[PDB]
């Protein structure tokens, strides 16, 4: 009994409908979807067991295929709290759970006032070190690795100042090489020709 | 109020070694199960148990190995025999008034090829740019964690003595420093960001906080660095106006 | 109005046991437990009806497993006998020289063992003979059947003889030709 | 026509059985004074999750009979070719209908007697407080216990012929072939039912099952 | 058709 | 052989009242001789008849299903047994064969004893009547009873006291239900 999962990986931007899918050659008697966040367990979302099975929990929308043997799971107006993993499983009528390999889910988040900027910060320590921080860039911005062993380039993370209304994307780059510079840090990240580079 | 937990969150062995990962629930449940999740595999079976006493087989049961004595836990080994021992490992228990497998949290369990590549980490903070702070009238501090091995921290920051979690986003995933080398040290870095008015209060104080999990107290050292044993390395900053 | 009764025993040391269903006081059909089949006591029941041995050999078991707790229980209080009454007459009255058949009927004796023989003139005869189970009585003593078939003579006299431990002197019970 | 076998079913065929005999809708005290198709009853938001709820019938007579009365649910429920009424998610039944007001003053039990190769099982047991109760109701309530101890609907358990029937104390009695099933979807499998079948609680005697191995 | 017996049952031990 | 016997007994009794319109079950359990126990569909629970049967009918009642199962035996079993045999049990008819003829003993000469024999016959409910000339007697009658032969046939002889009179025809009657008018056997 094999569960194919479609796709592997799915980058979304907030607001979006999204469809991820389920499949197999065998019948499934119930088949299941779980949410997982990295590092912990997963959570049951909704168990379906009749084919034609549409349903509906608040923004997901899951259904059963007509002849038992495909689910879909459908989200309308994605937000960033629906970044997971999405896992499938069907049992069959009498002998457990098989589980699929999982659709990744990220959802970034609408950045409402871009203001893309590269600083340089340095150590609390009178150590003489340094990382550039590539900050406020709206999420249409893309970070890419280091090209270089000696360079340490860190993917974008979204936090959230709550209070402030306020959410900001930001990745970290860092060397000891004195051939390193802010400047030059993130040239092989495609960012914002406006990207604000201090002094 | 009933669930499952394991325990503990983060094994580190050497290879040749044979590990327990434990596993209990209190929701009274018959029925528990034992899966490993790889990065991109999703979850497979290894052992399952209908009821206290029984045991069976899973999908990929080589290696490992259970018992269930009591209906309240269910103890995973994974034995020297396991040619892949590495991995994220999952409980789970059921009912049968529900479809539902309810998940305990896992357990992280990484093999070493030998004890003398585990490092704690080196945890520094950069302070905020005087350029952000006129530009963006915020302030970000980072905290960057390095060197370590195994990838078994937990990264918290800490302003006037309490945890927080907002204006705090730390990378899901680590660096490798030497990708070339399969026991790889590690890096990971964490941003916290306020306004430039809090940030410029010196009676504010900021901390970076990592908690790491390294060698036991019952592993052998000899070497000549300090034993890498399971400890708190912190990094701290105060506010300034300047 | 009718009765169907479905009528089990064990007894120890003996180690029989009985399965049969009785409607009205005749036997519908009885299990031989050592050949594990159904006997209908007469040969029309069977393609009429069915029953599957197997259902009785269980029922025999429990009663084997339960008859061994109650005697236990009951610090081991032996079964009294009762002696039966024999009365021995003839299938219809008897014509010399057309086939008729002698019935030995053994009524109102506890536990069920007999031993039971047709003595023709003082020898004993087991030819053409046949028998029932140990069929059920509301006061819980047993009835028996024993059969012998013949041809009605003068030259001729029968004794059906009756053996049970409730009977301090084997029974003699004798039908000479009227 | 003898018991059909249950080699002769599509896999799609088992899983869909199982499904039906397994999940049924079951609700109590509801109404509906909504024709669809002459034939049918709507229930709004009233099935499973608040899907709308269509009761079809074989007659227009008999949801004209149910029609703005006090009902009782107890059927087998599906989807796929459920006829939308609104744009609300549907989902469909066969009869399973009788009157709220109409209960027994005490539960009534019914027993069934089980055999598999002519051996004899244990006694099984289903309940109603229903006066009268669809046929469905009852097949259903069997065919459960059927599925969880014999495993009737899994392709791969020993079962592989079997017979339910209602013996009845007045002259009618009625007899189901668990394996003739009229198509391989639910809505063909549970059409079956459309007739809305009911008995009189008290007239029922048992029910015999008689389970066939390969053997 | 078959005959239906009712079963024995273990007395209490 | 001299070991002392030990004997458990079962039954279980389907009470029948007017076809299958009223049904009874009666089971019971019988240590040597004696019922200590019975379940009654009367009663629809376990009752001990002797203390013997106290910890069984306690045990037995104390099972919901247990009792549930009993209680609709009722159907399960007796009505469906019933219906199971009917055809060769319940309309089961054999004609009896009637024969007169003068008894081979009696007291004391210048009287003679009559005998009229039904035998071979299906089902027990039987009446046997004498006829002196056409009337009949019903002084000086005297019978055996059913005799039950096993086999599914009954007998019973019927025997008559006469004071023998010159004409005279004796008539045995037996009025049965396997015969749609009565049968007459003649004697001189
Ligand atoms: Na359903």
């Amino acid at each position: 009994q094999l569960l194919e999962q479609s796709p592997q990986f799915l980058s979304i931007q907030e607001g979006e409908n999204l469809t991820v899918y389920c499949n197999s050659s065998s019948v499934f008697s119930s088949l299941q979807w779980y949410r997982q966040e990295p590092g912990e367990g997963p959570v049951l979302l909704v168990t379906v067991v009749t084919g034609g099975e549409v349903k509906k929990l608040k923004r997901l929308t899951f259904q059963f295929g007509d002849a038992r043997k495909d689910s879909s799971l459908h989200i309308t107006a994605a937000q960033p709290g629906d970044t997971g993993l999405y896992l499938c499983a069907g049992a069959g009528s009498q002998g457990n759970l098989i589980f699929g390999k999982g659709t990744k889910l990220s959802v970034k988040p609408n950045i409402q006032n871009p203001d893309p900027a590269v600083y340089q910060l340095r150590d609390s320590k009178s150590s003489d070190k340094s990382v550039c921080l590539f900050t406020d860039f709206d999420s249409q911005t893309n970070v890419s690795q280091s090209k270089d062993s000696d360079v340490y380039i860190t993917d974008k993370c979204v936090l959230d100042m709550r209070s402030m209304d306020f959410k900001s994307n930001s990745a970290v780059a860092w060397s000891n090489k004195s051939d390193f510079a802010c400047a030059n840090a993130f040239n092989n990240s495609i960012i914002p020709e406006d990207t604000f580079f201090p002094s | 109020d009933g669930g499952i937990t394991q325990s503990p969150k983060y094994l580190f062995r050497k290879e040749g070694q044979n590990v327990t990962l434990s596993c209990e629930q209190n929701l009274n449940h018959d029925a528990m199960y034992w899966y490993r999740q790889d990065p991109g595999q999703g979850l497979r079976l290894i052992y399952y148990s209908q009821i206290v006493n029984d045991f069976q087989k899973g999908d990929i049961a080589e290696g490992y190995s259970v018992s269930r004595e009591k209906k309240e836990s269910f103890p995973l080994t994974v034995t020297s025999a396991q040619k892949n021992p590495t991995a994220f490992y999952l409980c789970a228990s059921s009912s049968r008034s529900s479809y539902e497998q309810y998940f305990g949290p896992g357990t992280r369990l990484t093999v070493t090829e030998d004890l003398k590549n585990v490092f704690p980490p080196e945890v520094a903070v950069f302070e905020p740019s005087e350029a952000e702070i006129s530009h963006t009238q915020k302030a970000t501090l980072v905290c960057l964690a390095t060197g370590f091995y195994p990838d078994h921290v937990e990264l918290s920051w800490w302003v006037n003595g309490k945890e927080v979690h907002s204006g705090v986003c730390t990378d899901p995933q680590p660096l490798k420093e030497q990708p070339a080398l399969n026991d790889s040290r590690y890096s990971l870095s964490s941003r916290l960001r306020v306004s430039a008015t809090f940030w410029q209060n010196p009676r504010n104080h900021f901390r970076c906080q990592v908690q790491f999990y390294g060698l036991s107290e019952n592993d052998e050292w000899t070497q000549d660095r300090a034993k890498p044993v399971t400890q708190i390395v912190s990094a701290e900053a105060w506010g300034r106006a300047d | 109005e009718h009765v169907i009764i479905q009528a089990e025993f064990y007894l120890n040391p003996d180690q029989s046991g009985e399965f049969m269903f009785d409607f009205d006081g005749d036997e519908i059909f009885h299990v031989d437990m050592a050949k594990k089949e159904t006997v209908w006591r007469l040969e029309e029941f069977g393609r009429f009806a069915s029953f599957e041995a197997q259902g009785a050999l269980a029922n025999i078991a429990v009663d084997k497993a339960n008859l061994e707790i109650m005697t236990k229980r009951s610090n081991y209080t032996p079964i009294t006998n009762v002696p039966p009454e024999v009365t021995v007459l003839t299938n219809s009255p008897v014509e010399l020289r057309e086939p008729n058949v002698l019935i030995c009927f053994i009524d109102k004796f506890t536990p069920p063992v007999v031993n039971v023989t047709w003595l023709r003139n003082g020898k004993p005869v087991t030819t053409g003979v046949s028998e029932t189970v140990f069929l059920p009585r509301e006061d819980h003593l047993f009835r028996k059947f024993h059969y012998l078939p013949f041809l009605p003579s003068t030259e001729d006299v029968y004794d059906c003889r009756v053996e049970h431990w409730g009977l301090d002197e084997p029974l003699l019970k004798h039908w000479e030709f009227d | 026509e003898d018991l059909h076998d249950k080699s002769e079913l599509t896999d799609l065929a088992l899983a869909n059985a199982y499904g039906q005999y397994n999940h049924p809708f079951i609700k109590e005290n509801i109404k509906s004074d909504e024709i669809s198709g002459e034939k049918d009853l709507i229930f709004r938001n009233q099935g499973d999750s608040g899907n709308d709820l269509r009761v079809k019938f074989a007659t227009a007579d008999l949801a004209q009979k149910f029609k703005n009365k006090n009902v009782d649910i107890y059927g087998a429920s599906f989807y796929y070719k459920c006829e939308k009424i609104s744009e609300n998610i549907s989902e469909c039944l066969y009869g399973g209908t009788t009157l709220n007001s109409e209960k027994l003053a005490q539960e009534r039990v019914i027993g069934a007697n089980v055999w598999v190769d002519g051996i004899q099982k244990e006694t099984e047991l289903i309940r109603t407080n229903k006066k009268n109760v669809t046929l469905q109701e009852l097949d259903i309530k069997i065919r459960k216990i059927l599925s969880d101890k014999y495993k009737i609907y899994y392709k791969d358990s020993e079962i592989s012929k079997g017979l339910i029937e209602f013996d009845m104390k007045t002259p009618r009695d009625y007899s189901f072939d668990i394996y003739d099933l009229k198509g391989e979807n639910d809505y063909e499998i549970d059409k079956i039912y459309e007739d809305n079948k009911t008995l009189k609680s008290d007239d029922i005697s048992h029910i015999d099952v008689n389970l066939y191995t390969k053997k | 058709p078959k005959y239906v017996k009712q079963n024995t049952l273990k007395l209490a031990t | 052989d001299t070991r002392p016997r030990f004997l458990w007994q079962l039954k279980f009794e389907c009470h029948f009242f007017n076809g299958t319109e009223r049904v009874r079950l009666l089971e019971r359990c019988i240590y040597n001789q004696e019922e200590s126990v019975r379940f009654d569909s009367d009663v629809g629970e376990y009752r001990a008849v002797t203390e013997l049967g106290r910890p069984d009918a306690e045990y037995w009642n104390s099972q919901k299903d247990l009792l549930e199962q009993r209680r609709a035996a009722v159907d399960t079993y007796c009505r469906h047994n019933y219906g199971v045999g009917e055809s060769f049990t319940v309309q089961r008819r054999v004609e009896p064969k009637v024969t007169v003829y003068p008894s081979k003993t009696q007291p004391l000469q210048h009287h003679n004893l009559l005998v009229c024999s039904v035998s071979g016959f299906y089902p027990g409910s039987i009446e046997v009547r004498w006829f002196r000339n056409g009337q009949e007697e019903k002084a000086g009658v005297v019978s055996t009873g059913l005799i039950q032969n096993g086999d599914w046939t009954f007998q019973t002889l019927v025997m008559l006291e006469t004071v023998p009179r010159s004409g005279e025809v004796y008539t045995c009657q037996v009025e049965h239900p396997s015969v749609t008018s009565p049968l007459t056997v003649e004697w001189r």
